[PDB]
């Protein structure tokens, strides 16, 4: 009372029993999403 | 209802006045590749009418002492038509096939014809030679004969080393000059893997043989072909390159 000044992982786990699997992509045609750019 | 068929594959028909029934080898359709089976997660190409139909390779023409042929599949079509393109652009093929067999003569003429597809079919070279350095093996020519087929040394062993009276195992039919004049088989995919490089690798072999020989009375049509042709079911490819034809 009288001082007051006296007074985490983002990460997480899940399980994995297998591979990956993959979702079928179209193309896309537009602006602003870029998803191959990226900074090392 | 039976003897009277006609098949629509495409831009292409086949009739046919006389035949015996049709096969389909080991009680399956042809089919596109199920998401469970598939492994290359690009995704393939299906042309439909462009690639399946059918096509018709130069027709041999048959004597008295005349061994037999053989194709393999798809070679025979890798430079023909839409299909020859695809998979040379293409390292994963798949697909299969619907082969037919023209053969016709005249109610004095006799024989019979065996027609048979061989998964796997392997030519063997002919020699005694035990040693894997000195023995004989056969040229790619002879193992990949292309449109022009092939012809067999030894008939009776199949040229792989194996009985001819046993190849009754495969999906067969019979052309009996007194019976039907063409022989139709369905083939499915056959593979140990989903998809496979056309160039490589051929699924299955086409035989035809004359177990019993043709014989005519003089004065009679000594010419007779024996014409062949196949249709791509079910086509798939992927893997999308430059072109390679071998």
């Amino acid at each position: 009372d009288p001082v007051e000044d006296i007074i985490r992982a983002i990460s997480s786990a899940t399980n994995v029993e297998s591979a990956a699997n993959t979702t079928p992509s179209s193309h896309r045609l537009e602006t602003g999403r870029v998803p191959a750019l990226q900074a090392a | 209802s039976d003897r009277v068929a006609q098949l629509t594959v495409g831009n292409s028909s086949i009739t046919t006045q006389e035949a015996a029934n049709i096969v389909l080898a080991y009680g399956e359709w042809p089919e596109y590749c199920p998401d469970t089976d598939a492994t290359a997660v690009d995704k393939p190409t299906r042309p439909d009418v462009s690639v399946n139909r059918f096509y018709t390779l130069d027709s041999k023409m048959w004597q008295e002492n005349s061994t037999g042929w053989y194709w393999k599949f798809p070679d025979v079509l890798n430079k023909t038509g839409v299909f020859g393109q695809n998979a040379q652009f293409h390292y994963l093929y798949r697909s299969g096939f619907c082969l037919h067999v023209q053969c016709n003569a005249s109610k004095f003429h006799q024989g019979a014809l065996l027609v048979a597809v061989i998964p796997e079919f392997v030519i063997a070279g002919r020699g005694s030679n035990t040693k894997p350095n000195e023995a004989p093996h056969p040229g790619f020519t002879t193992t990949f004969p292309g449109t022009t087929g092939a012809t067999f040394h030894d008939p009776y062993v199949l040229d792989s080393g194996v009985p001819l009276s046993q190849a009754l195992i495969y999906p067969h039919q019979w052309i009996n000059l007194r019976t039907n004049n063409c022989a139709t088989v369905i083939v499915p995919y056959i593979n140990a893997v989903p998809f496979d490089s056309a160039i490589n690798h051929s699924n299955f072999g086409l035989i035809v043989i004359p177990v019993s020989p043709l014989k005519y009375s003089s004065g009679a049509t000594t010419a007779i072909p024996i014409t062949i042709t196949i249709a791509p079911l079910n086509s798939e490819f992927g893997g999308l390159r430059q072109a390679v034809s071998q």
